[PDB]
DNA sequence: GCATCCGTGAGTAGAGGAAGCACAATTTAACACTTTTGTCAAG
DNA sequence: CTTGACAAAAGTGTTAAATTGTGCTATACTGGGAGCCGTCACGGATGC
């Protein structure tokens, strides 16, 4: 089956790394390989010098190096063992006695640091996990207008998240400048004079304004020294505390000057000197030395508020969503800062201890409690909101997590106080951020994905691509630049023709600063490089993408996360060329590392032997269960004695086939209404699909139980449960565990365990029943692990763990514990749901014997039959195109690769189904066969129709349908054409993740609450349905009085109605009168703990006891 | 939008107590000080003096 | 109907030496073509023993009385060496499509029951075509086209086809 | 709908004749359709309503049998003792009703027999049925609607195709007369006679004029030349879809807004059956979102008005 | 629809009514075992079953049907409660 | 006329989720012994 | 139905050992520590 290509633009550049944005960012922050010398001041060494040295104020400990030792366990242990995947963390710390000279050294151990794995994952307690990035307002300066009142700014001081408090610099209504500091607002010259600022020093460069520099020249507080204004400056920050200035210079000093404390940050302080044109030395606001203090931006910022309120040409507000202003934290700056914090706390240890305790006899290893450290990476690594478990339903789900972006998290926004400006699309997000793929609901715009050519630079900012143009020919330079420095420039489009790198249209479409405009080919100055560059890797696999509208495109991207994989799994008819690299990016695949021979091929392991010599040996994974319970397995592609090359595939994993993205099949569809079974997006499909073993998927379920230590006794597993018949016990081995191979069913034993009963006389009349049959009581009661309802399959694999078991910390009081795996193989059925890349789904409604369908006219029946109603009003026409090309396909026995907005047009694919009727029709007219009278009829309605042309003959018309995909079909039921012809061909449909086995649920009595007596919710619990607030309108509506009230007592929470009702039914007789609810004597007696008098009278003003008397005092 | 409205509507305020124990400015409902207006006029004495 | 693998107690599971896994096996095994030579036959049990290196096809089964096989050249499994592979195949007599869950067939313990297709047609198409007999003009030429697996000649099952229409057409006898 | 629909044909379509007899011979030679409207003496007929008459409903539909007509023809039928001239699916609409409420008399006041039935005039005879028999014999004639409307969309030939996203001639006429206005309006504007804001407001009408004028032409290309369309039939029976967004499949996009809410001065000239180009679509994604973004943010705001209008009225 | 329900509207002023009146005979026949049944034997409900046809199980059908022939008395204030049970268990022990 | 304070924002489902020590009071367990309570054999 | 038995299961002091509750310590020491703005936006009621 060959494969053919369509296409002009050609890419100068491949696509990059797409897991690089985990991968090298952590690398980054560990530098865990670059020898300790040659460290740069970023990551965890940047947070070492920065709390080191620690001194008591004549004792001090310092920092000299710090090294990372070789994992416990492997990978593999750990997810078996419930263990995290990390390494030992080692210091090199030195204690220095000021008052003698004396020094001491040693290497103190400071923890475990979590470990990625290759693929940018976590494995934390046993469990994958994935750092998800966060996007924030960037730190730097910014000035924005007044909404109140026009003319006037604002300019604000923004530090690093928890990183010091935002500073406000305003022009009141009276002239007095004012500065703001957590919420609370005093004059700026108070603290502009603690900076040493007389009168001759202000109005020399800001007095070029005219009435701003006046607001700015009280001689109250001029004369003032600095020392009584910095004292004056502290009571107004908190007033009532005593005024010291050893106090006072603590406060000022900690405030703006500590970098401690505040931190501007590398892209704060570049997004500064960029804005103000000033040169930074630190990041903080003030420099504190020789026992003063130093302005560093507060004059720089306040000469640009008073210029822009004056009207001077050069200055101009910010706009806080241009993606310019907006950056990136990415996992090693998220880790790297929960870093610090437990790092602060360890200080703060050393300190107390260093004060207190054996002063004169100390070593570093004493001084450290590295516990405070532990505590903070251990709590981000479980409990953060960015920490999330993994969705790996196929190699495209765990891909996509990893590109994620996040507005939400600790320091970001909240999902009910976003609003509407914070969710939108701003120009900028063009070849920086998907605008298609976003979740619909209440996370929509806060949740998005970076574009397929975008990366994030060392700063933060999302940086794309584009070639360079020079006098009208374009070269093959290409430049990452931010949004902030493209808005220089006029950028042409990537369709632009081209004679060779001339530039061929008179007329370009361009950008400037996000707006389209006409340009002659003289002005261009950059080229996009693809349109691939504007879209996320989810929507870059949509083929017609162009031809469906947005709505119904962000629903194709996003299921395609959730397609299971498939026995039969096969790559899509029509494909738009990114296929193969998400398999290869997703290391779910086994390649070659250079040239070689196979020498070993199996169904578990393949050896390779190098042209180097030596041999290679790979594992492979077989029937693994994942998070979301799909089996992920590796099927080897070569035999013994094969040669290959550097890069070639050695087994596919799951989803691929020969290395292409396989989440689906291919199958013939017909478009049509049929009996009312596709009524309002159902779904008829052909029994022919289970014969053959298309959409069967394999899942695996786990269970687990514990043998514990009790007061009444210990908890035994065994194989002797009381009161137990040999039937139930047959497949059990003699441990009490059920054998593997075995198939189980609902109420089947898994694991037999017995449990001491409590201690309690039985009631009188079970004393006489085990009377009359002479039977003694046991001592242990049955506690085993039975199969829940709806579920079961064969038992494929056991795990015992066992107190004392090297790498197993059980808790305490558990001896032991199993699991079992149960595999179940399914076919589909009614009830499940189909999809296609277009956002075309629905669940499967009927299926049909093969005789049933509709078939061509050589015989051969459809797979899928989809209404016509779905597609006019949704607006999504790309499944029409690719239902054309797939006609195409079928008979010549071809696949196809078709560009996004670069691909195949009509008059190719009309040139495609010309060659196909060749075949179609031409192998008929050979085997000595006409033309049909059933055609003949179908082609008399057709020209009345004006499809086909008057006056041809019927080899003619026929052929005139076949260009618009539209063919002549027979009903299988009478034999007889449908009257009109029908559009028919192969379309690719993926099975998704929601299936009707996992969701049917019922019940009618079981567990209940604790404090309300209700039942429980949830099918996992066995839960009944809510009944909530709506439901109980309707009811009232209905004038159903009756009804309504059984919902609310006898079948919530009245408790004696509830036993009298089953005891009534199980009688055959009429259920009872209901009594008070349960939850509304609650509600009386929280009343009366809250000292108030809740009483229920009668007709006659007198008291009703419903408590039955059994609270009243006597 | 009738019977909505209708609630909207179900209140008085009062502007003359007359010889009644109500105060100025007291808000009540309409079914309720009809009811005790016709019960004074009964018993020969000054009505209410209500405002909608 | 129901394949039986020597060391193999369930069709989740991979044998040492050999490249498949026992699902693409049995994937395999559903290709296979047997024909009952004797009328009154309803079900045998072939066998199969194998050593690598070699490619194991369906022509390796030991030979039976009464039953042919129709596609000898299928390939079933990959054997390298070191690798063995001894099982029984149960082949048995129906008709129509019946899962594996529906009949539950095992002869032994550690057997792995198989969906069963029993259907040795594989497509039928019918033409009709515009004759004419003298005067008369508007008159059907019929053409009937069968596809069969080998096992049952598409003459056979024409006239097995004609005999349950016509034994349907007696129902309609008696009004009762 | 598909089947109380008539046919309508173009070949004779205005011809003149003297007795039915020359009429009927015309049509034999070829040169007029069956419903060709023609003139016998006087009055405006067809061929078809002078050549087949039908004693009963019975006769005209065993010949529909026999393929001697269609369920679309319009012929001449003897039906509760008027010689009435409509189509054989016509007379079996009237014969689903009439046997559903067991009553031929009253089934026949029920029903307009001279229209195709859409969604609007079935609604009306759902409720003179409620009126005149009660529920048991209304849902008894909603389940015969249901039978009948799924087995005629099943044999009847209903699916869409790229080309039944029919591109009008005039959509090219009317692009180019824009382009001339729109190069008049800036020659305007270098002349000083227009501001900025007057020659912003003048581009966005005469945007607004064009698109109107392109979805009419795409619906009366479809009324006129393709009335048994797929994406017509669905628009005016009510099964499916509106104008608005017929046009946008077979005519223009149109004005997309900024997300400060003014509109870009170029629109999108291209449908979904062309193809947009990858600027322009970036600038339709900026409605998209906003869509959406009302949808999550402002249901919240209905249901706890619900909540209130309960409170105050339950009693 | 249930069979006679534009008939059984009609012979109540409240539609609630109905409701309350149905329910009440259809206890009726609960407790005495359907031996108070005011229908002829040719009119008894019936249920399909694998071993033939038996009476219809189901009292709230029952009570439907007897209330279409016209044999049931129906209002308020019309005899003492208790007078009432007393009466009829004596009558259908 | 305005500054300050306070309560409100749709439904169902899922599926993960850092002191010692001395010494007095008090409670509990061990161990016998006395008394009560069934069985057995008569009778 | 009542006697004589007969060991056994249960009840009753007695006491040593775990277990728990409480007071005490003498160089001189004398006012905390974490926070830290897309601070949510709008209506109603109260107090100046
Ligand atoms: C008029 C005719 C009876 C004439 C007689 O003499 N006796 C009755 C008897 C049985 C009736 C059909 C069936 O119900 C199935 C189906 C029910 C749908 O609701 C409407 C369509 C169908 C096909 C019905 C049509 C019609 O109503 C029939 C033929
Ligand atoms: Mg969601
Ligand atoms: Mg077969
Ligand atoms: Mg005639």
């Amino acid at each position: 089956m060959e494969i053919k290509r369509f296409g002009r633009i050609r890419e100068v550049i491949p696509l990059p790394p797409l897991t690089e944005i985990q991968v090298e960012s952590y690398r980054r922050a560990l530098q865990a390989d670059v020898p300790p010398e040659k460290r740069e001041n970023v990551g965890i060494q940047a947070a070492f010098r920065e709390t080191f040295p620690i001194e008591e104020e004549g004792l001090v400990l310092d920092f000299l190096e710090y090294r990372l030792g070789e994992p416990p366990f492997p990978q593999d242990e750990c997810r078996e063992k419930d263990l995290t995947y990390q390494a030992p963390l080692y210091a090199r710390l030195q204690l220095i006695h000021k008052d003698t000279g004396l020094i001491k050294e040693d290497e103190v151990f400071l923890g475990h640091i979590p470990l990625m794995t290759e693929d940018g994952s976590f494995i934390i307690n046993g469990a994958d996990r994935v750092i998800v990035s966060q996007i924030h307002r960037s730190p730097g300066v910014y000035f924005t207008p007044d909404p109140a009142r026009p003319g006037r700014y604002i300019a604000s001081i923004i530090p690093l998240p928890k990183r010091g408090p935002w500073i406000d610099l305003e022009v009141e209504p009276n002239g007095v400048v004012s500065m703001k500091v957590n919420k609370r607002k005093f004059p700026l010259v108070l603290l502009l004079r603690v900076l040493g600022y007389d009168q001759e020093t202000l109005a020399r460069e800001l007095g070029a304004y005219g009435e701003l520099v006046q607001g700015l020249m009280d001689e109250s507080v001029f004369a003032m020294r600095p020392e009584e204004a910095l004292i004056r400056l502290f009571t107004l920050l908190r007033p009532g505390d005593p005024p010291k200035r050893d106090k006072a210079v603590a406060y000022v000093y900690g405030l703006i000057a500590d970098p401690r404390r505040y931190d501007l940050g590398e892209a704060g302080r570049y997004k500064a000197e960029e804005k103000l044109g000033i040169r930074l030395s630190g990041r903080t606001l003030a420099r504190f030395e020789d026992g003063e203090f130093k302005d560093e931006v507060f004059l720089p910022t306040l000469r640009y508020l008073f210029a822009l309120t004056a009207g001077v040409p050069g200055h101009e507000v910010d706009d806080i969503d241009h993606l310019g202003n907006r950056r990136i934290r990415t996992v090693g700056e998220l880790m790297t800062d929960q870093f610090r914090v437990g790092l602060a706390r360890l200080a703060r240890g050393v300190r107390e201890r260093m004060l207190m305790g054996s002063e004169d006899s100390l070593t570093p290893a004493k001084l450290v409690n590295s516990r405070p450290l532990e505590a903070a990476i251990r709590e981000f690594f479980s409990r953060s909101q960015l920490s999330q478990f993994k969705d790996e339903t196929n190699p495209l789900s765990s891909l996509r997590h990893k590109r994620r972006i996040s507005a939400l998290g600790p320091g970001g926004l909240t999902r009910e106080r976003a609003g509407f400006d914070v969710r939108d699309v701003h120009r900028t997000h063009y070849g920086r951020i998907c605008p298609v793929e976003t979740p619909e609901g209440a996370n929509i715009g806060l949740i998005t994905s970076l574009a397929a050519y975008a990366r994030v630079d060392e700063l933060g900012f999302i940086r794309t691509p584009y070639r360079r143009v020079v006098g009208g020919v374009v070269t093959d330079e290409v430049v990452y630049m931010t949004a902030t420095e493209e808005d220089r420039y006029t950028i042409a489009q990537a369709n632009t023709p081209l004679e060779g790198n001339r530039i061929a249209a008179e007329r370009v479409v361009a950008r400037r600063k996000g707006e389209p405009v006409i340009v002659s080919p003289e002005e261009v100055e950059f080229m996009d490089v693809s349109p691939k560059q504007v879209f996320s890797v989810n929507t870059n696999l949509i083929p017609f993408l162009e031809h469906d509208d947005a709505n119904r495109a962000l629903m194709g991207s996003n299921m395609q996360t959730q397609a299971v994989p498939l026995i039969r799994a096969q790559a899509p008819v029509v494909m738009t060329g990114l296929e193969e690299r998400v398999v290869r990016d997703s290391l779910a695949a086994l390649y070659a590392e250079e040239d070689g021979e196979v020498a070993k091929v199996d169904g578990n392991r393949i050896v390779v032997r190098y042209e180097d010599g030596r041999l290679v040996e790979y594992p492979l994974r077989r029937f693994y269960r994942s998070n979301q319970g799909t089996a992920l397995d590796q099927r080897p592609r070569v035999v013994v004695g094969q040669r290959v090359r550097k890069g070639d595939l050695l087994a596919d994993g799951p989803a691929s086939e020969n290395g292409f993205l396989a989440l689906g099949q291919n199958v013939l569809v017909a478009i049509m209404p049929f009996d009312g079974y596709n009524f309002e997006d159902a779904i008829v499909i052909s029994e022919e699909l289970l014969k053959r073993d298309f959409y069967t998927s394999i899942h695996i379920e786990r269970y687990e139980i514990e043998a514990r230590d009790t007061k009444l006794g210990p908890e035994r597993i065994t194989r002797d449960i009381p009161h137990l018949s040999e039937a139930a016990l047959r497949d059990l081995d003699e441990e009490g565990v059920v054998r593997i191979g075995a198939e189980v069913k609902p109420g089947d034993i898994l694991v037999g365990r017995t449990s001491f009963k409590g201690e309690s006389e039985p009631t009188p009349e079970e004393r006489l029943l085990r009377s009359i049959f002479g039977e003694k009581a046991r001592d242990v009661k049955d506690t085993s692990l039975r199969v829940p309802p709806g579920e079961g399959g064969i038992v494929v694999r056991t795990v015992r763990l066992r107190r004392g078991d090297p790498g197993v910390e059980l808790k305490p009081g558990v001896r032991e514990v199993v699991r079992v795996y149960v595999a179940q193989k399914r076919k589909l059925q009614v009830g499940d749901k189909l999809a296609n890349r277009h956002g075309n789904k629905g669940v499967v409604a009927k299926i049909l014997p093969v005789e049933d369908m509709p078939h061509l006219p050589d015989g051969t029946p459809v797979d899928v039959i989809l209404n016509p109603l779905g597609v006019p009003s949704r607006m999504n026409l790309g499944q029409i195109l690719e239902t054309h090309l797939g006609l195409a396909g079928y008979f010549l026995g071809q696949r196809y690769i078709s560009p996004i907005f670069d691909g195949a047009k009509e008059p190719e694919i009309k040139e495609l189904l010309a060659q196909a009727f060749e075949v179609y029709f031409g192998k008929r007219k050979g085997e000595g066969f006409g033309v049909d009278k059933r055609e003949v009829e179908v082609l008399r309605r057709a020209e009345k129709l004006g499809l086909v042309t008057p006056g041809k003959t019927p080899e003619e018309q026929l052929k005139e349908l076949f260009l618009q995909g539209k063919v002549v079909l027979y009903d299988g039921r009478t034999g007889e054409p449908i009257e009109g012809p029908i559009v028919v061909g192969q379309m690719f449909i993926m099975k998704l993740y929601h299936m009707v086995e996992d969701k049917m649920h019922a019940r009618s009595t079981g567990p209940y609450s604790l404090i309300t007596q209700q039942p429980l919710g949830g099918k996992a619990q066995f839960g009944g349905q809510r009944f909530g607030e709506m439901e109980v309108w309707a009811l009232e509506a209905y004038g159903a009085a009756h009804t309504l009230q059984e919902m609310l007592t006898l079948k919530s929470d009245d408790i004696e109605g509830r036993n009298a009702a089953y005891e009534a039914i199980i009688k055959g007789e009429d259920v009872p009168e209901p009594s008070v609810p349960e939850s509304f004597r609650v509600l009386v007696k929280e009343l009366q703990a809250l000292a108030l008098d809740v009483q229920t009278l009668d007709e006659k003003d007198n008291p009703v006891d419903i408590f039955e008397g059994l609270a009243s005092k006597r | 939008i009738e019977i909505v409205v209708r609630q909207m509507m179900k209140y008085v305020e009062v502007t003359d107590p007359g010889d009644s124990r109500l105060l100025e400015g007291q808000v009540l409902e309409k079914w309720d000080v009809e009811a005790l207006n016709e019960r004074l006029i009964a018993e020969g004495k000054t009505p209410v003096a209500w405002k909608p | 109907t129901s394949v039986y693998i020597e060391d193999v107690l369930h069709e989740f599971s991979t044998i040492p030496g050999v490249k498949e896994d026992v699902v693409e096996i049995i994937l395999n095994l559903k290709e296979l073509v047997v024909r009952f030579l004797n009328p009154s036959l309803q079900t045998v049990t072939l066998l199969l023993k194998a050593e690598g290196p070699k490619e194991v096809k369906a022509r390796d089964f030991l030979p039976v009385a009464d039953v042919e096989i129709m596609n000898p050249d299928l390939h079933i499994a990959t054997l390298e060496e070191g690798g063995r592979l001894n099982m029984e195949v149960r082949v048995d007599r129906g008709v129509g499509y019946v899962p594996a869950e529906k009949h539950g067939i095992k002869d032994r313990i550690n057997a792995i029951p198989v969906d069963a297709v029993f259907s040795p047609v594989r497509r039928v198409a019918f033409q009709v075509e515009d004759t004419r007999l003298g005067q008369r003009t508007d008159l059907d030429k019929l053409t009937l086209r069968i596809w069969t697996d080998g096992s049952v000649t598409p003459l056979e099952a024409l006239n097995q086809a004609v005999e349950i229409l016509r034994e349907h057409l007696t129902y309609f006898s008696n009004p009762q | 709908y598909y089947i109380t629909q008539v046919r309508k044909e173009k070949k004779g379509a205005g011809l003149e004749f003297a007795t039915p007899e020359e009429a009927l011979a015309a049509h034999e030679r070829g040169e007029v359709a069956l419903n060709a409207p023609i003139k016998v003496a006087g009055r405006e007929t067809s061929v078809g309503r002078l050549k087949y008459v039908f004693a009963n409903p019975d006769e005209a539909l065993l010949a529909v049998a026999h393929g001697i007509v269609d369920l679309q023809d319009v012929v001449t039928v003897r039906y509760m003792g008027k010689r009435l001239e409509t189509s054989p699916g016509r007379i079996l609409f009237a014969r689903i009703v009439a046997e559903a409420v067991e009553d031929e008399k009253v089934a026949w006041e029920l029903i307009q027999l001279d229209v195709p039935q859409e969604k609007n005039s079935l609604k009306d005879l759902v409720y003179q049925a409620f009126l005149r028999l009660g529920m048991e014999k209304t849902a008894r004639l909603l389940d015969a609607l249901k039978y009948y409307g799924f087995t005629f969309s099943t044999t009847s030939g209903i699916t869409i195709g790229i080309d039944d996203a029919v591109i009008p001639e005039e959509k090219k006429q009317y692009l180019e007369e824009a382009d001339r206005k729109l190069l008049q309006i800036e020659q305007a504007y270098e002349m000083g006679f227009l501001t900025d804001r007057e020659r912003y407001d003048q581009i966005l009408q005469l945007w607004t004029e064009t698109t109107e004028k392109v979805t009419q032409a795409v619906f009366k290309n479809f009324e006129e030349n393709y009335p048994f369309n797929p994406l017509y039939v669905m628009a005016q029976s009510g099964a499916r879809g509106n104008p608005q967004q017929i046009r946008q499949l077979c005519g223009l996009r149109g004005l997309m807004q900024k997300p400060s809410g003014e509109t870009f001065e170029v629109p999108v000239r291209s449908s979904f059956r062309e193809g947009l180009t990858v600027l322009e679509y970036f600038i339709s994604s900026h409605g998209a979102r906003k869509g959406g973004a009302d949808t999550a943010l402002r249901t919240a705001d209905s249901g706890y008005l619900t909540r209130k209008l309960v409170d105050v009225t339950h009693e | 629809a249930e069979p006679g329900i534009d008939k059984l509207f009609g012979m109540v002023d409240s539609k609630y009514r109905l409701t309350v009146v149905v329910a009440k005979r259809a206890q009726q026949l609960l407790r005495h075992g359907f031996k108070n049944t005011v229908l002829e034997p040719e009119e008894r409900p019936k249920m399909q079953t694998l071993e033939g046809l038996f009476d219809d199980p189901n009292a709230v059908t029952w009570a439907m049907k007897e209330l279409l022939t016209g044999r049931l008395v129906f209002g308020e204030n019309l005899v003492p409660e208790d007078r009432l049970q007393k009466e009829m268990e004596r009558l259908y022990p």
